[PDB]
């Protein structure tokens, strides 16, 4: 019906890890056929998929295509141009797609367990946080030593932002549930955070016990013959 | 106090313009004053260690301090203050209801929806 | 030794707590914690006679010190409402380990009396079980 | 297309702060909007009000209804039966809704803040974490001193279902970031949270600095041939 605007950038999940990363940008509006026209403006070796439509608000369809252009033109400054055309009126709001700037880090806290839940002897949990960084794409894992355990065994929030003055920042909360006896053990864990804007992409933190430990005790043992108790 | 059950119970409103003084405004043998007519009662109700009383038709210039003091031996003197703060009464009444001469009247009278159980 | 956080009864402990800061360096205070365990040598294990040997064994978490329940109230739009404050206390089943001098303590024991036997009660802690 | 119908619970806001559970009924896949009548089995009441038939599939027809009745009834386990009877169908539908039993209730933990983002004497972060809990709704409010918060300044996330021990519970969490002055004078903090399993619906944990980590621990053990009264 109407056409509207939408955006769809590379994934950062593929971006840090591996090079596959494939452009995909969007511009819909449905009331029409195939009338396919692109503005690929760098086309340098790339062939486009396209494939079947899916469903839609019964009985409208939209389009799109991939580029696996990962020769670093992204995290440059390209621009790559997003803008349609039809047989209908040519008038676009266009989508013109870029690594952003004025890019902020991330701040990363890992929090000890509650004392209520020491002692008991069950299951005791976890608390990564992450707060202050400028686009809302991040990555949390775990690991217990040197083993990154399965992302089946952990639950992450989403990416909201923050109350704030002025400048605009967000944040990220996980959990992680391990057995007490392995707390008791002596055993670590730690949360790992990918981000764009930190220099070598990763952070870390580490948690046992022995952390925040006190650092002066004293024991005074009084015998018997020597009660002096005041109420 | 328990022990002091067959008093008579008193309700002041500290005026602080001398020096101090409690007028009293209603007690517990039937006189009220006379410009908090229509408005002020004392209530005997739970008993055994308290007694209550109720205050409405507020005003912004009803805020102030009020004691409360019995008849017996030991006398605890206790103190309360009414502030006002600004909203909307929960009970709902029409205003100020006449009467026809020769038939009949009805008023009615709203409650939201947590005073549903009292 | 200013603010007191707890004082148990039934196990018989007290922790106080003070902050004393210093002007220069504002950076580092130093924050402290007392505690006062006062160990009877004496009770049994259940608080009835004929139980079991001296208690010797003396356990405390602080998770169960400091543990408050009963309720309060919180205002929080223009409303009074009622909350617990504590996840575990639900009900009795603590061991206690000291008597408390405002509670009395009670056993029944029987005795004849030249045909049949009664049920005699005897108090356990006698400044405490007068009826009045 | 296809038109169905689906039924909404209350919200939890105006069930617990107050007692309005107003009720909803919702039918959503037609194009004709001007016929349309829904039933109610229990109706002393029965004055349900019809909404507005908004907006839709590119300006399609969308309509719903209101059944006012406070909260005595739901808490007890009734049953409520709306169907609808429009004329773009050959069939009246129906489904219900009922308080859900099987409920566990939640365990909440407060967190003192972290060491370091103390040592920089800005603004520091405290966490609210609620967990274990079975239906998917749950409140989050903050207090200073006995002074409630206004809800723009803290952050909360959304509510999700953590890994299976078994059965199927959820978690939620909640920040709020307060002047690193009136912590270390000794102000106090209070996270709420509201939850249908809970017995009087409401719980509470308070914190301050002095109910945190210390830096210096006196234990002092008195034996008492004497007596076993503790005065
Ligand atoms: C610690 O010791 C006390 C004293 O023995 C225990 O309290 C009592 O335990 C008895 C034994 O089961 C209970 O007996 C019941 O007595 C009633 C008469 O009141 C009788 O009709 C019943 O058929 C039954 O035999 C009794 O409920 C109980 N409580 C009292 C007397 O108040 C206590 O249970 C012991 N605690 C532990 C943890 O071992
Ligand atoms: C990309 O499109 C937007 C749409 O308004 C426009 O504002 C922007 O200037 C375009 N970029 C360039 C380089 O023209
Ligand atoms: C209520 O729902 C159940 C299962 O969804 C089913 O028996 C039927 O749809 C309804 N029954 C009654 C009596 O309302």
């Amino acid at each position: 019906c109407h056409p509207r605007l939408s955006l769809h950038r590379p994934a950062l999940e593929d971006l840090l890890l591996g090079s596959e990363a494939n452009l995909t940008c969007t511009l819909t509006g449905l009331r029409d056929a195939s009338g396919a026209t692109f503005t690929w403006t760098p086309s340098s070796g790339k062939s486009a998929v396209q494939g079947p439509p899916e469903r839609d608000l019964c009985g409208c369809y939209s389009v799109s295509s991939v580029l696996p252009g990962c020769a670093q033109p992204w995290n440059h400054g390209e621009t790559f141009t997003c803008t349609a055309a039809h047989p209908e009126l040519k008038t676009p709001l266009t989508a013109n797609i870029t690594k952003s700037g004025n890019t902020f880090r991330p701040e990363v806290h890992l929090l000890p367990p509650p004392s209520e839940e020491l002692a008991l002897n069950e299951l005791v949990t976890l608390t990564c946080l992450a707060r202050g960084f400028s686009p809302k794409d991040v990555l949390v894992r775990w690991l217990q030593g040197s083993q990154e355990l399965p992302r089946e065994k952990y639950l992450t929030w989403a990416s909201r932002q923050e109350p704030s003055q002025g400048t605009t920042t967000y944040a990220v909360t996980s959990i992680l549930r391990v057995a007490a006896e392995d707390w008791k053990k002596g055993e670590t864990f730690s949360c790992m955070v990918g981000h764009e804007a930190l220099p070598l992409a990763f952070t870390q933190k580490t948690i046992d016990r022995l952390a925040g430990k006190p650092t002066h005790i004293n024991v005074s043992v009084v015998m018997a013959e020597a009660d002096g108790t005041c109420y | 106090n328990r022990k002091e059950s067959k008093s008579i119970k008193y309700w002041c409103l500290w005026e602080g313009a001398q020096n101090g003084r409690c007028p009293l405004l209603v007690d517990s043998e039937g006189w009220v004053k006379a410009q908090y007519e229509g408005r002020l009662s004392l209530l005997e109700e739970p008993g055994n260690g308290t007694f209550t009383v109720i205050l409405n038709q507020l005003t912004s210039r009803d805020a102030g301090f009020y004691w409360c003091l019995t008849n017996g031996d030991t006398l605890w003197r206790t103190t309360v203050e009414i502030k006002i703060i600004e909203g909307e009464p929960n009970l709902k009444v029409p205003g100020n209801v006449t009467a026809v001469l020769g038939e009949t009247l009805k008023v009615p009278c709203h409650f939201p929806c947590k005073f549903s159980s009292y | 030794e200013r603010i007191v956080l707890v004082d148990n009864k039934c196990k018989c402990a007290r922790i106080t707590s003070r902050i004393i800061r210093s002007s220069e360096d504002p950076n580092e205070d130093i924050v402290e914690r007392n505690i006062r365990i006062i160990v009877p040598l004496n009770n049994r294990e259940n608080i009835s006679d004929p139980t079991s040997p001296l208690r010797t064994r003396f356990v405390y978490h602080l998770s169960d010190l400091c543990k408050k329940c009963d309720p309060t109230e919180v205002e929080l739009d223009n409303q009074i409402v009622t909350a617990t404050q504590s996840n575990i206390c639900d009900e009795a089943t603590e061991t206690c380990y000291t008597y408390d001098r405002n509670k009395c303590y009670t056993a029944v024991v029987p005795l004849v009396y030249g045909g049949e036997t009664k049920m005699v009660e005897t108090a356990l802690t006698p400044d405490a079980c007068y009826p009045d």
